[PDB]
């Protein structure tokens, strides 16, 4: 049983945007309309994600449509008009996790962005977005992603977004569909509130493919943890079946092992809600381990420890995972601690913080972006 | 069995009224498009808005699939009975009928 339980609260008039495993829409809209129409919409946006697919309209993949998008923080339109496509990015930065509105509109010869009422993008264009047909006109909208393989947007871009999104209005439409079935379906309703981090809540791991080739590994991790027990990172050689290094909370300590044996325990309180910042550093003859700038006692003598890193060293020359937040069914004798985490966290590994949208696994519990706060 | 889990209302009304009605369905696999039908002849033209939502974690599992059908100005060749019908596979599904007259 936990001994922190986090919020588990979620807002009934939300919309989750990353819920669906690979940017596939979370809704899917056509409009037919039997007089011109102009495209407008309307939505309330949250998010710490810095990149992916807010929404598409038009018509079909190679046609004429849009796309609005987060890269980096900030809003990028792509268009594709008769055959030629464009990309432009611009505007202020998005993915703060405050709530701010958000339209898109066709005006004339362009296409209005507008950031809490301010226009922040505005390109001309040659061209309609609702295309006539019969004196019929037809517009295909979708929410959360694109109806298409993103290798053939403008631009590749990846479209998972861990975002929300509240107050929609699509063509000033009464249509109260979309509130009705998120009210019924609790899966696809957010966090009512969001917090820096991803969230762990330990059913799984999410793994990668990294090099770490002389050889270094260096892990920085900032941890909210919900359980005393689970492992934050490590690495998993599959040929061997063996677990050549782990960073873990065990039973109050973390603990920094190669395979069974551990090298360095440092105490943490585990229990208190707050967040704790663990760092781990090991090269040839070198191996430390830090919680919140204290240093753990080594566990090894000096002689142990070359042992333990030239194992790690011969290990590193063979493909190895990284894995986050557990491990994958390995043997109970493999690794000290082979349980899941439970809790808040954010990897940052040689250097490079890793986004849980570019895994080449993640369970899909884990959410990529967001941590719902403690619960008072 | 029917895959309608609602069926459209009724309009009665003044010459020039504006309103709705709508339909709703839930299917497995990939949704398919929602036909309006007056006096058993699909319309073409129509103010529609049709709506998507997958509701399983994949594109192959369940959809929720709803359509609303809009008359701006009421008026007689508006005036008939109303029904959904989608194409599930071969198999043809209409659903209850609405009454839209003044
Ligand atoms: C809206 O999206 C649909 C996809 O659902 C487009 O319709 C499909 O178009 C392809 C080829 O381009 C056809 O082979 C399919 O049979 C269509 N599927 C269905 C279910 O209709 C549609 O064209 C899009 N609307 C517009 C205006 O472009
Ligand atoms: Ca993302
Ligand atoms: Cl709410």
């Amino acid at each position: 049983l936990p001994c922190v339980p986090f919020s588990v609260a979620k807002s009934v008039k939300s919309l989750y945007l990353g819920r669906m495993f690979s940017g596939t829409p979370v809704i899917r809209l056509r409009f037919k309309r039997l007089q011109p129409t102009r495209l407008v919409a309307e939505f309330d946006f949250r998010t710490f994600d810095p990149e992916g697919i807010l929404l598409f309209a038009g018509g079909h993949q190679d046609s004429t449509w849009i796309v609005l998008a987060l890269r980096a923080g900030r809003l990028e339109l792509q268009l594709r008009y008769n055959g030629v496509g464009r990309v432009t990015s611009s505007g202020p930065v998005i993915n703060h996790g405050m709530w701010q509105t958000i339209s898109v509109e066709e005006l004339a010869r362009n296409l209005v962005i507008k950031v809490n009422r301010d226009a922040v993008m505005k390109i001309a264009v040659a061209g309609d977005l609702f295309q006539p047909e019969r004196g019929l006109y037809h517009l295909n909208l979708t929410v959360g992603g694109i109806p298409f393989h993103e290798k053939d947007l403008v631009q590749p871009i990846n479209p998972r977004l861990d975002g929300c999104m509240r107050s929609w209005n699509w063509l000033n439409g009464e249509d109260t569909t979309i509130q009705e079935t998120v009210k019924v379906n609790t899966r696809m309703q957010c966090f009512s509130v969001t917090e820096r981090g991803s969230f762990y809540p330990g059913s799984g791991f999410a793994f990668y493919s990294l090099d770490y080739m002389t050889w270094e590994v260096e892990v920085v991790a900032h941890i909210r943890p919900a359980a005393d027990t689970g492992v934050l990172f490590a690495l998993w050689a599959p040929d061997l079946r063996a677990v050549p290094l782990s960073v873990a909370l065990v039973d109050q300590l973390v603990v920094l092992a190669v395979e069974h044996t551990a090298l360095a325990l440092m105490e943490i309180k585990v229990c208190d809600g707050q967040e704790h910042v663990v760092t781990v550093s090991l090269r040839d003859g070198e191996a430390t381990l830090e919680v919140d700038g204290t240093r753990g006692q080594s566990e090894v003598s000096a002689a142990q420890l070359q042992e333990r890193l030239a194992v790690l060293e011969r290990h590193l020359r063979s493909p190895v995972l990284t894995f986050a937040g557990g491990l994958p069914d390995v043997p109970v004798t493999s690794a000290p601690v082979t349980a899941f985490y439970r809790g808040c966290m954010t990897l940052e590994v040689n250097r490079r913080l890793l986004d849980l949208d570019e895994a080449a696994y993640k369970h899909s519990d884990i959410t990529a972006h967001s941590c719902p706060p403690v619960e008072p | 069995e029917s895959p309608f889990v609602s069926n459209p209302g009724n309009i009665t009304g003044a010459r020039g009224l504006t309103g709705t009605l709508r339909c709703q369905l839930q299917v497995q696999g990939e949704p398919p498009e929602v036909h309006w039908l007056r006096d058993g002849q699909i319309l073409e033209l129509v103010d529609s808005t049709q709506t998507q939502v997958p509701l399983g974690e994949d594109e192959q599992g369940d959809w929720i699939v709803a359509s609303q059908l809009r008359i701006t100005s009421l008026q007689l060749s508006d005036t008939g009975q109303y029904q959904c019908l989608v194409f599930l596979g071969h198999q043809t599904f209409v659903s209850q009928p609405g009454y839209v007259r003044l």
